[PDB]
């Protein structure tokens, strides 16, 4: 059975609401497990306290840099980077959860939640989950974004874990 | 009052487009790689005694969006065509950027400067003479730079302003 994790989202420190995700361990076990463990913090590091550093209305919200907190960092539970597990699943619409990277086989911890279909990223980014509950929170987040991604307020993962 | 110049920085992923620009604007360099969506900056400078305002567009090297460059190329007045001296593929990409700019502006006479960046590094794979020959064939200046040491950073942007002035007379 696929794990479920949650993010408690805050905006300049004030709570907004909870987003939960189904992680497709049945198709991408290695990628789902990285995101699961980073959500629990069980390796002694992970998503708690980090920001959504890039939000572009009509496209996606991206976050997960808990090592440098500036959009350039992050690391997996397997080392700094790990390989593209597979590209079975596609960027079919809003709510898809998928790995950010800097080219082939550079998965770390950064990820992005789609707010629209982004099919041109198929075969380049590993899809590994989707929003289960709280898609309205992700939509609420979009108005803090902009054309180039800079956010006008600090959007943070105040708490996270496994359900 | 002072003339505004619309500079556009183009080139392959990771060649130093943003590091050159941030050195110009903020006088510092970081080794981390923050890949660009699109950024814009303003700075006033003095070039050949004349004060002017630089409007700088820092563009994405991401190749998947090559079809989305037309509007910023129409708007721009001059182009820093940046490659990295340790990255032969970025030097080869220069020709495709230059052809796109000429095609989009429908002119053989567009202000441009060839920039070979990361000249602080020892792993050079593009000879200086190889870049100067290309620039000579294009009829544009070639300037070597390092964003890390600041070598040539002012010179590259200022030379492009001089090219734009010559174009407008
Ligand atoms: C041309 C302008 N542009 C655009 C773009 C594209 C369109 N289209 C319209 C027509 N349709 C059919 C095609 C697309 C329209 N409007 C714009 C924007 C709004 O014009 C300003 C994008 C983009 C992405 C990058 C650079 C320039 C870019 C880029 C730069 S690094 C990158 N991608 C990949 C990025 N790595 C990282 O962060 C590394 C550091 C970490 C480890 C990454 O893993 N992720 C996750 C997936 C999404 C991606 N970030 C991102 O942010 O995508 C932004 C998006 C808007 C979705 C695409
Ligand atoms: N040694 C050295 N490293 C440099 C130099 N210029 C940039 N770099 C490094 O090369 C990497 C890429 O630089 P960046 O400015 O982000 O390149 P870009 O062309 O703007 N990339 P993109 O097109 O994705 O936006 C960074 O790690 C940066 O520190 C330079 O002159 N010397
Ligand atoms: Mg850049």
């Amino acid at each position: 059975v696929n794990p479920t994790v949650f993010f408690d989202i805050a905006v300049d420190g004030e709570p907004l609401g909870r987003v939960s995700f189904e992680l497709f361990a049945d198709k991408v076990p290695k990628t789902a497990e990285n995101f699961r463990a980073l959500s629990t913090g069980e390796k002694g590091f992970g998503y708690k306290g980090s920001c959504f550093h890039r939000i572009i209305p009509g496209f996606m919200c991206q976050g997960g840099d808990f090592t440098r907190h500036n959009g350039t960092g992050g690391k997996s539970i397997y080392g700094e980077k790990f390989e593209d597990e597979n590209f079975i699943l596609k960027h079919t619409g809003p709510g898809i959860l998928s790995m950010a990277n800097a080219g082939p086989n550079t998965n770390g911890s950064q990820f992005f939640i789609c707010t629209a279909k982004t099919e041109w990223l198929d075969g380049k980014h590993v899809v590994f989950g989707k929003v289960k509950e709280g898609m309205n929170i992700v939509e609420a987040m979009e108005r803090f974004g902009s054309r180039n991604g800079k956010t006008s307020k600090k959007i943070t993962i105040a708490d996270c874990g496994q359900l | 009052s002072m003339t505004e110049y619309k500079l556009v920085v183009v080139g392959a992923r990771g060649v130093g487009k943003s590091a050159l620009t941030i050195q110009l604007i903020q006088n510092h360099f970081v080794d981390e790689y923050d890949p660009t969506i699109e950024d814009s900056y303003r700075k006033q400078v003095v070039i050949d005694g004349e004060t002017c305002l630089l409007d700088i567009l820092d563009t994405a090297g991401q190749e998947e969006y090559s079809a989305m460059r037309d509007q910023y190329m129409r708007t721009g007045e001059g182009f820093l065509c940046v490659f990295a001296i340790n990255n032969t593929k970025s030097f080869e990409d220069i020709h495709h950027y230059r052809e796109q700019i000429k095609r989009v502006k429908d002119s053989e006479d567009v202000p441009m400067v060839l920039v070979g960046n990361k000249c602080d590094l020892p792993s050079r794979t593009v000879d200086t003479k190889q870049a100067q020959d290309l620039a000579r064939s294009y009829g544009i200046p070639f300037i070597e730079t390092s964003a890390k040491t600041r070598q040539g950073v002012d010179d590259a942007f200022y030379t492009l302003v001089r090219e734009i002035r010559k174009h407008k007379e």
